[PDB]
């Protein structure tokens, strides 16, 4: 029950929160680069 | 007791044969009996005065 | 050993639901031949 | 009436009497809220809860006045909304047609048997 | 018998609240009255304005 | 009313993050005046 | 009505006055007496005041709420002997009782939902404030997150019913009928968690144990009945789809009743065993609710009324051994017939009320519930006999092992029984035998 | 402590009831008032009120109307219990071409 | 009455509940007549109680015609739709018990 | 933040620039107002006593000028394609406009600057950042009619903003992650109404003022710092912490009302799956709200004993206790409100 | 025992005062044009007093 329940839900949410803190430990240039790619696919499709 | 629990094959066999299988067999039996009585009720094979549990 | 008698009276009441009044003495000599009253009699015989 | 006319549903006949609490609920609720806010301020500063009753009187008067003003504006807003709905029903008689009322006897639908 | 001290005089506040709630219920049953003696089960024949209301 | 929060309970809130990993265990807390 | 609501609203300033703990329960029993007086109710809604009205189901549930809260102030003298926050405790109890009265006397589905999910915050406050365990955080979070996770999509279902129908009133929504799976799951599963299932129960035995005595009364007395009241209001317009999907819940509830009745034979806590005992009887309530008979609905209402008294009275009995023997363990609680012999009358009188008993309202609720479930299918006679046998197999175990045998060695000296405790367990059992007299009151809400 | 101390107990050595553990005055007042608001109000006077409660449900009226109806129905002799909710001539059933393929439930 | 009106639905539901309680008392008094026949004619209950038992069985049959299989939530419209479907099934399939 | 009158000048010019942004009838005057708002929000978010505030202002500058130039480039591209400011059939240039607005607002594909900047600020510039600086981009998002970008942003905001706040024990990053989740409820309201968004934004702003005033007067920046906070009566600390339960969306307090109006309007607009995706991902927000509420819901704690006096501002805490009362007793004012309709 | 006797004694005084000195009503046919009140529809004097002075009528709630 706690597996497929509250304890394993808390463990999976703690693991998902721990693995998302590694996304936020990077420099600003990586996230701005991700925005620049999202502009880049949005302009490639404007050609097509 | 959750801290010493791991999803092994023995635990899966115990949780299947202890809980889920009697629930599944009982639900299948209840659905089969109610469908067999309900098709006889909806078809019209039983009389009005000869039906069990009239709540009378 | 008497709780099984309690649940047998409970099921006997649940099958005397068919004839309504649980005063069985007015329906004994009439419905001695019915399957529902045979179920009632089997449950109350198991109870005794 | 034997017709389900959309214009008479929004038209106020005047048979609806307002309740006793309807004109007076918002000023007394906002006055009690102002008195409780002054009591909350006096509790947060570790003052006595009924010390400085001028703040309680001013907060209650501000609450009563604001509740009466915004209740009158609320009533004018609902009157304008009702006028908008009646005007759009009157302007478009094709999209909202009078619909004949149907007795239960004409309809035949779905008893759900429990058994 | 029952024992009530000087602190039992503080119990007039819930009785005042009970009186306020009873007055609001009386106002609610005073308002809710367009079907009074006009329903088809507890109805009254012609001349209902001369007779007293039932409730 | 018999158990109250011990310093063992507030030990888990004293880190730089709530759930430490092998990367964030070597981190330090920010200054308590936030400057 | 508005008299009871304004009575509690003007009983709110009683908490802020010092040395005013015992007057509030006096006025609560007085308003319970006044609510005993106002009993002119029939199956339709009466005493219509704005959005507040009352029918017979709502009358019985508000009267049970008032009795449970009035005894809840009587049971908690440990809050009064210590300098634990009596004003906050009284304010939380009055606010929670007011929310229960407001969610039971609700004319519509939405106000019922609003005060229904307002009620879980004072229960949260009692569990995390006045309990005596390190796992109160595990207790309240399980309760709040279970009920909130399954009750948030019920709000989407409620406004889908409002958009399809137009109204929020129970009677106008009784006319309509829906043929959707997801609307049925939304409007049912929140109550299916709020009353204990087998699969979704977890919040119950881990929230009854770590709470206070007052959390135990408010959880096993009236907040396992919010889901029953909600299903009694929702099932009327979802009959076709619940007739398609009710065999799964009835089979799960019956097998789970047998299995949880097998759990209580392997339980070493007094307060946990009554917590699992609430699962078994409400399993019979859930199995009799979905058959939609007259007898199933009437016996479900009777068994919820007769269970909210007896489970709370059993939870007061486990508290008066926890206050003296120092632990809730079943090994420690042994031979209390030689320690408190006058209490053993109330132990067996409230443990017999948990099973079928001769004068109690629980038997009249259990008889009218087994009628509908045996009428539903003949295969249920195999597992109703097992469940109703195992119910007294486990319920006699708690009285037998706690109240008979050799004494636990190495127990220190504690106080004797008190008149307040005898009065507290008097009012949990004499309503159970005085309500078979005028039982057409507390059964025929239809 | 000696023999004459136990033979005549001191009035200051008082055993409390369950309500208060600080002074004897608050025990007696709360005990008598709590026994007043539960026993002789909610259990005796309330039960006397519920004994002579009127027909809120119409069960007594149902029995009287059933006796009068069984007096008048067997005098007419048409039916002791009517099987039909309305008259079979008053109800306008739809035709077979009107229904088509609709689920008729019995 | 019409579908949009809820005044008629409350009144017809209330008279359906009242007629249900009256017909329940009809069946109860007709059962008590058979019980008093069984007690008063103690050895010879086989012969004399037969018209009363036939009348009671006809009462149970007619009660199950009108209020049978309606459930706990039996509105006045639910019995009317059950009567509509019962009369349609009697028209096209004959009496119930020998239907196709 | 009132150490100088020049900061009051910067506050009124950032108010003026935001009002120029939200009232511009063209896509270029909105950019003009965005640059005015940026110029007046660079000196706030910068101070001499805090070292991290200068690099946080550098992060804010690079994030906003990256977003503003893409907003200008796509608006000029829209004007080059069709010379009116509106667009008949929606295309990729509106997608570039909306993505440049989402970098300004802080939606979850572009939100990674937001708590990383929030880790080194004060509690008043944070109050300006999550409340007033969300006015200028979100009021321009309402002019576009593409659905799937808003759908992806709402879904990603309510999962990423709720899960990512669990690991954070700093109060500023936790409030930033909570504002990211409350951002997604605002964009979900923007697809169905332009008034329900104002309802949710005004009361979310109200909850932001009353909750960030608790951490600004008493100078709280940590979860462990809440346990050592000394209040003279523990009932007052228990009562003051009900704003977390209020902002989490619990029915007796205020803050249930705007979320409930969003639920009412979304179900009436036949959008059920996205509502379920948000409300299964708002329980985590109440979980890290209740993790804050560990420090007040219990009635006794193992306090540090060197501090025995509670020190506080007078005017700010006088303004605080008015708004704390309406944060928990504000559902009585639903009868007076008429702006839902 | 004290607090059940203090309840029973005024209750039993009221019960013998109602049955002996007032007494229950006699059943009779309704006269034409009477239009009887709600408290006329019960037999016992305590039930009549409760239905007249305390409890609301069925017609009012209906
Ligand atoms: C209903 C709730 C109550 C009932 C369920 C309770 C919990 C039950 C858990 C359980 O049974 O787990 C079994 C099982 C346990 O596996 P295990 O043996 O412990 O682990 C072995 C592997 O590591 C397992 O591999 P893995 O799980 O790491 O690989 C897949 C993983 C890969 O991802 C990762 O590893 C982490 C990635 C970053 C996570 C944080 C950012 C997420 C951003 C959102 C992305 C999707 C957005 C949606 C789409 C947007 C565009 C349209 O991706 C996901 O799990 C996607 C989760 C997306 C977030 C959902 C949040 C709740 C929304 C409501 O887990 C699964 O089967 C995983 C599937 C998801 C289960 C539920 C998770 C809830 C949180
Ligand atoms: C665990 C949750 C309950 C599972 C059992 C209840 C259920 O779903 O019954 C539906 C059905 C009941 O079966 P049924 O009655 O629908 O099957 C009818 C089959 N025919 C048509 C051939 C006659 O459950 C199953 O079929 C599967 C049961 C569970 C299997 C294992 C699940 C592990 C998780
Ligand atoms: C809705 C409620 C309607 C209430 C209508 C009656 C209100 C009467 C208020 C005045 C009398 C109160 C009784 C009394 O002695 O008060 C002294 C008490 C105690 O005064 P005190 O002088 O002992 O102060 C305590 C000491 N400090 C300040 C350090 C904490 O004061 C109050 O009760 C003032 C608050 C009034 C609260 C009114 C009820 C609503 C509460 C809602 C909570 C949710
Ligand atoms: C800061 C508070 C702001 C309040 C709302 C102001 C109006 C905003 C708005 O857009 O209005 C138009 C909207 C909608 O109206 P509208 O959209 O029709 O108006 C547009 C036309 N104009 C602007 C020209 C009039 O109205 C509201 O929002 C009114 C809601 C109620 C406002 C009052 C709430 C508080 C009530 C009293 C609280 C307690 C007082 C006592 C204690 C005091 C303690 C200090
Ligand atoms: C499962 C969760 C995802 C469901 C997604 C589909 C919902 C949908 O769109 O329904 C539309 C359908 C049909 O809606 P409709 O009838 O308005 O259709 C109108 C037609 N369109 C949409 C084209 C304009 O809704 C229903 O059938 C009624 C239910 C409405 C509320 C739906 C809530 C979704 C959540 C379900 C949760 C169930 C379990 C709850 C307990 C456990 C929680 C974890
Ligand atoms: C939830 C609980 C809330 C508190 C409840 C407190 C107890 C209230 C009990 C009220 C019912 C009651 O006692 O009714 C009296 C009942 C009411 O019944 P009655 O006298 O009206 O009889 C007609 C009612 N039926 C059809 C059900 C029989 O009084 C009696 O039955 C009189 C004889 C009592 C038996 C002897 C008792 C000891 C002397
Ligand atoms: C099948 C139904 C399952 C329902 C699960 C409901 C969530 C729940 O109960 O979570 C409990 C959990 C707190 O668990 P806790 O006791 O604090 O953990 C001890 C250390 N492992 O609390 C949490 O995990 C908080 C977050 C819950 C998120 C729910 C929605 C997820 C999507
Ligand atoms: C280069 C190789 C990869 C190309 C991937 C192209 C994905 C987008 C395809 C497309 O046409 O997306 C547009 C579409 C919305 O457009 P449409 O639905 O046609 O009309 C508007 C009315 N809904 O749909 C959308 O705008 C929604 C998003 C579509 C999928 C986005 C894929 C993102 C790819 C990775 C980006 C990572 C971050 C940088
Ligand atoms: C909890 C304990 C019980 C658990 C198990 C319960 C099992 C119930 C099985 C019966 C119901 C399902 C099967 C029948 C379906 C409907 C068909 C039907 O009506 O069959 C009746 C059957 C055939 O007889 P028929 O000719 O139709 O008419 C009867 C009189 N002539 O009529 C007969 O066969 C007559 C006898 C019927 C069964 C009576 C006994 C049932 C109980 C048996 C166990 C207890 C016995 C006593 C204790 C012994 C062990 C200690
Ligand atoms: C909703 C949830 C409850 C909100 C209010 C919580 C009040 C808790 C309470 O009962 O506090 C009692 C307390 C006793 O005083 P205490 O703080 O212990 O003094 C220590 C001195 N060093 O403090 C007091 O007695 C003084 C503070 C009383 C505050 C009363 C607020 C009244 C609000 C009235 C309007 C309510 C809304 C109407 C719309
Ligand atoms: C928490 C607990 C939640 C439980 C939720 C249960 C939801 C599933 C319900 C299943 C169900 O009722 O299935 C009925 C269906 C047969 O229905 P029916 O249409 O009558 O059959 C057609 C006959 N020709 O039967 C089926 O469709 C069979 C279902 C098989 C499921 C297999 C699962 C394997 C794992």
């Amino acid at each position: 029950s706690e597996y497929f329940g509250g304890q394993h839900l808390y463990q999976k949410l703690s693991m998902y929160s721990k693995t998302l803190f590694l996304m936020h430990n990077n420099s600003l240039k990586i996230y701005l680069l991700l925005f620049v790619f999202w502009i880049l696919i949005l302009l490639i499709l404007l050609f097509l | 007791n959750y801290e010493h629990f791991k999803p092994t094959g023995k635990s899966f066999r115990t949780g299947l044969f202890a809980v889920v299988l009697p629930i599944a067999l009982y639900a299948w039996a209840l659905k089969a009996e109610r469908d067999g009585r309900e098709e006889k009720y909806r078809t019209g094979q039983v009389a009005y005065k000869d039906r069990q549990f009239k709540f009378i | 050993s008497n709780r099984i008698g309690d649940v047998a009276l409970l099921l006997s009441i649940a099958w005397m639901l068919n004839y309504g009044s649980w005063n069985y003495i007015f329906y004994l000599e009439i419905m001695q031949n019915e399957f529902e009253m045979l179920m009632i009699g089997s449950l109350v015989m198991l109870a005794a | 009436s034997a017709v389900n006319d959309p214009l008479e549903l929004l038209t106020n006949k005047g048979t609806h009497e307002p309740s006793f609490l309807s004109p007076i609920w918002n000023p007394i609720a906002c006055g009690v809220a102002g008195v409780g806010a002054a009591i909350f301020i006096n509790w947060g500063f570790r003052k006595p809860v009924f010390s400085g009753i001028q703040k309680h009187i001013a907060f209650g008067a501000i609450g009563v006045g604001a509740g009466a003003y915004f209740d009158q504006k609320r009533n004018e807003y609902l009157a304008k909304r009702d006028a908008v709905l009646r005007h759009y029903i009157e302007l478009h008689p094709d999209d909202f047609p009078v619909k004949e009322r149907k007795t239960y006897g004409q309809v035949l639908e779905s008893w759900v048997p429990v058994r | 018998v029952l024992g009530l001290d000087k602190r039992a005089l503080w119990g007039a506040l819930p009785l005042l609240g009970f009186a306020i709630g009873h007055f609001l219920d009386k106002k609610e049953t005073e308002r809710m009255t367009m079907f009074r003696d006009k329903s088809a089960l507890y109805g009254r024949p012609a001349g209902s304005e001369g007779k007293a209301p039932s409730w | 009313a018999k158990w109250y929060p011990d310093p063992e309970f507030m030990k888990q809130f004293s880190g730089p993050v709530m759930y430490p990993d092998e990367v964030t265990s070597l981190w330090t807390v920010p200054p308590w005046n936030s400057k | 009505m508005l008299k009871i609501i304004f009575f509690l609203l003007f009983l709110i300033p009683f908490c802020f006055i010092n040395n005013m703990y015992w007057m509030v329960q006096i006025m609560m029993f007085f308003i319970s007496f006044i609510f005993l007086l106002m009993n002119n109710f029939m199956n339709y809604w009466s005493e219509i005041s704005y959005f507040l009205g009352c029918d017979m189901l709502s009358y019985g549930l508000i009267l049970l709420s008032l009795w449970i809260c009035s005894l809840m102030l009587l049971a908690s003298e440990m809050i009064n002997k210590h300098n634990n926050y009596k004003n906050l405790f009284l304010l939380n109890i009055i606010i929670l009782l007011l929310l229960l009265i407001l969610t039971f006397s609700s004319m519509s589905l939405f106000m019922f939902y609003l005060f229904f999910e307002s009620s879980l915050i004072p229960t949260l406050f009692l569990i995390l404030g006045w309990g005596y365990q390190p796992e109160r955080l595990q207790a309240g979070l399980y309760l709040l997150f279970y009920t909130l996770l399954v009750s948030l999509p019920m709000l989407i279902g409620i406004f889908y019913v409002m958009n399809k129908i137009g109204s929020m009133n129970f009677y106008l929504m009784n006319n309509f009928m829906f043929n959707y799976d997801l609307l049925y799951f939304c409007l049912l599963c929140a109550f299916l968690v709020k009353m204990p299932m087998f699969l979704v129960h977890l919040w119950l035995p881990k929230a009854h144990v770590e709470a206070p005595v007052s959390g135990s009364m408010i959880l096993a007395g009236i907040m396992l009945k919010l889901g029953g009241y909600g299903m009694l209001r929702v099932i009327s317009f979802l009959q076709l789809m619940n007739l398609k999907y009710s065999f799964v819940w009835i089979s799960i509830s019956l097998v789970g009743g047998v299995l949880v009745s097998l759990v209580c034979l392997r339980q070493t806590d007094l307060k946990a065993l009554i917590a699992y005992s609430s699962v078994a009887h409400m399993g019979i309530v859930l199995s009799g609710l979905l058959t939609m008979t007259y007898w199933g609905l009437c016996g479900s209402y009777t068994l919820m009324i007769a269970h909210g008294l007896c489970s709370s009275g059993l939870f007061c009995l486990a508290n008066v051994s926890y206050e003296r023997l120092g632990s809730r363990s079943m090994l420690i609680n042994k031979g209390l017939l030689n320690f408190m012999p006058s209490m053993t009358l109330w132990w067996f009188l409230l443990s017999s009320a948990n099973m079928a008993a001769p004068p109690t309202l629980n038997l009249l609720g259990e008889i009218s519930l087994l009628n509908s479930i045996v009428s539903w299918s003949w295969i249920s006679m195999i597992l109703l006999s097992f469940l109703s046998f195992f119910s007294a197999a486990y319920t006699l175990y708690l009285y037998s092992f706690s109240q008979h045998g050799k004494l636990f060695s190495g127990v220190y000296s504690f106080s004797s029984g008190k008149i307040r405790e005898y009065l507290l367990m008097l009012l949990h059992w004499l309503p159970l035998n005085l309500l078979i007299l005028k039982s057409e009151s507390f059964m025929l809400w239809l | 402590l000696t023999t004459e101390d136990f033979a005549n107990p001191s009035p200051k050595n008082w055993q409390s009831y369950g309500f208060d553990y600080k002074d004897q005055v608050e025990d007696r007042k709360a005990t008598k008032s709590t026994f007043f608001v539960t026993v002789t109000l909610c259990l005796v006077w309330g039960s006397f009120y519920w004994a002579y409660l009127p027909d809120t449900q119409f069960r007594n009226w149902a029995q009287r109307e059933g006796f009068l109806e069984l007096r008048r129905r067997e005098l007419a002799g048409v039916d002791l219990v009517s099987p039909n909710y309305v008259d079979p001539a008053s109800i306008t059933l739809p035709s077979d071409e009107d229904l088509g393929d609709t689920e008729i439930i019995i | 009455c019409y579908t949009d009106d809820a005044v008629c639905r409350f009144e017809a539901d209330q008279q359906f509940r009242r007629d249900r309680m009256v017909d329940n008392e009809i069946v109860n008094i007709l059962r008590q007549r058979f019980e008093d026949c069984t007690l008063y004619e103690a050895p010879d209950h086989m012969v004399k109680c037969r018209p009363l038992m036939d009348q009671y069985e006809k009462a149970t049959e007619n009660w199950f015609i009108k209020y049978g299989d309606l459930g706990g939530y039996a509105n006045a419209k639910t019995a009317y739709m059950k009567q509509k479907h019962r009369l349609i099934w009697e028209r096209r399939h004959g009496p119930v018990g020998s239907g196709m | 933040m009132f150490n100088n009158s020049s900061k009051i000048l910067f506050i009124t010019i950032m108010i003026i620039g935001t009002l120029i942004t939200v009232t511009s009838n063209s896509w270029l005057g909105a950019w003009m107002g965005l640059e005015i708002n940026l110029l007046s929000f660079i000196p706030l978010l910068s101070d001499n006593n805090n070292l991290m505030s200068t690099e946080a202002s550098l992060k804010y500058f690079l994030t906003q000028v990256l977003a503003s130039t893409v907003l200008l480039f796509s608006s000029i591209l829209l004007m080059l394609k069709n010379n009116m400011n509106n667009e008949i059939n929606e295309s990729f240039t509106s997608m570039i406009i909306m993505s440049a607005l989402l970098l300004k607002s802080g939606a979850a594909p572009f939100h990674f600057w937001f708590p990383n900047m929030m880790e080194g600020l004060t509690w008043m510039n944070a109050l300006m950042l999550m409340t007033w600086q969300k006015i200028a981009p979100l009021m321009l998002i309402s002019y576009l009619n593409i659905k799937y970008l808003l759908l992806i942003s709402v879904i990603l905001s309510v999962i990423i903003g709720a899960i990512g706040g669990l690991n954070q024990t700093s109060l500023r990053k936790l409030m930033a992650f909570s504002s990211i989740n409350h951002l997604g409820w605002m964009l979900s309201s923007l697809m169905i109404s332009e008034s329900i968004w104002l309802i949710y934004f005004f009361f979310y702003s109200f909850l932001s003022f009353v909750l960030t005033f608790m951490f600004n007067i008493f100078k709280l920046f940590h979860l462990n710092q809440l346990f050592s906070w000394f209040v003279n009566s523990k009932i007052l600390k228990f009562t003051l912490f009900m704003n977390f339960l209020s902002l989490g969306g619990l029915p007796p307090f205020l803050g249930f009302l705007p979320k409930w109006l969003v639920i009412q309007q979304l179900t009436l607009c036949n959008q059920y799956f996205m509502l379920t995706l948000m409300m299964m991902s708002t329980l985590i927000t109440l979980f890290f709200y209740l993790r804050i509420c560990y420090s007040a819901f219990m009635m006794n704690y193992f306090e540090n004993n060197w501090i025995m006096k509670m020190n506080m501002n007078s005017i700010n805490y006088n303004m605080y206790m008015i708004m704390t009362f309406f944060s928990i007793f504000g559902l009585f004012l639903i009868s007076l409100f008429y702006f839902m309709f | 025992h004290f607090y059940v006797m203090l309840g029973v004694i005024p209750v039993t005084a009221l019960v013998l005062y109602a049955n002996i000195f007032v007494g229950p009503a006699q059943l009779a046919e309704i006269p034409e044009g009477y239009e009887p009140k709600h408290w006329e529809y019960e037999k016992h004097p305590i039930s009549r007093f409760i239905s007249r002075y305390i409890l609301n009528s069925d017609q009012q709630n209906y």
